[PDB]
Parts: structure tokens; sequence; C-alpha cells
């Protein structure tokens, strides 16, 4: 399941100021699992 | 004032600046402690990218606020 898979990531983006748990959760699955990759697509 | 900036792999870096410090001045730091080129840095508070000419001030960053730093 997504949500325990990118809990790690997913608690990093919380902090970083991002809450959209399903814009979240989608950026990361199409990102593998990368914050960095993520980040353009939450901005 | 100290504030704190955190990497993705877990490493806080706490750096000694002023209200009127600028994103570009804070990035020099940031190269000065950790070698990290500052044209590499993203620096993220609170769901925004911040800007090299504006404040830690501008964006309401006090005392112990933590910036998150991710490399292009």
């Amino acid at each position: 399941s997504p949500e325990e898979r990118y809990e790690h990531q997913l608690r990093q983006l919380n902090d970083m100021g991002f809450f959209d748990f399903d814009r979240n959760v989608a950026a990361l699955r199409r990102s593998g699992g990368s914050v960095q990759g993520a980040l353009d697509s939450l901005l | 004032m100290q504030i704190f900036v955190k990497t993705l792999t877990g490493k806080t870096i706490t750096l000694e600046v002023e209200p009127s410090d600028t994103i570009e001045n804070v990035k020099a730091k940031i190269q000065d402690k950790e070698g990290i080129p500052p044209d590499q840095q993203r620096l993220i508070f609170a769901g925004k990218q911040l800007e090299d000419g504006r404040t830690l001030s501008d964006y309401n960053i006090q005392k112990e606020s933590t910036l998150h730093l991710v490399l292009r």
C-alpha cells in the first residue's frame, strides 16, 4: 500500500508544508518514492 | 538567532543568521558549512520554495525555525 510504503517521505513532505495526502501519494508514486523528484509537481 | 536546515537524508545543519538575512545569504552559509554550491540548493519552508532576494523576515522565519534543503 502506498500510505505505508511512503510513510517517511509523507512525513518529510508534511514537515516541508505539503499536506495534500492524495496529491503527495500520487507524486511520490510517479517519482518512485523520491521527494526530490516529486517536489516540482507539488509546488 | 539560530535556524535549522534539514536535508532529505536527515542531516540537520544549524546556522547563525539574522532576520534581515536574504535567502542568497543563507545559501552561502550552507555552502560554508557543508560544501553545497548555492546554485544546487532549493530551500523549502511552509510549502514554498524560498526566493534568493527575499529575507528570512519576509517569510516570517524566526528563532529556531527549520528549513528543508532539496538539491536540484
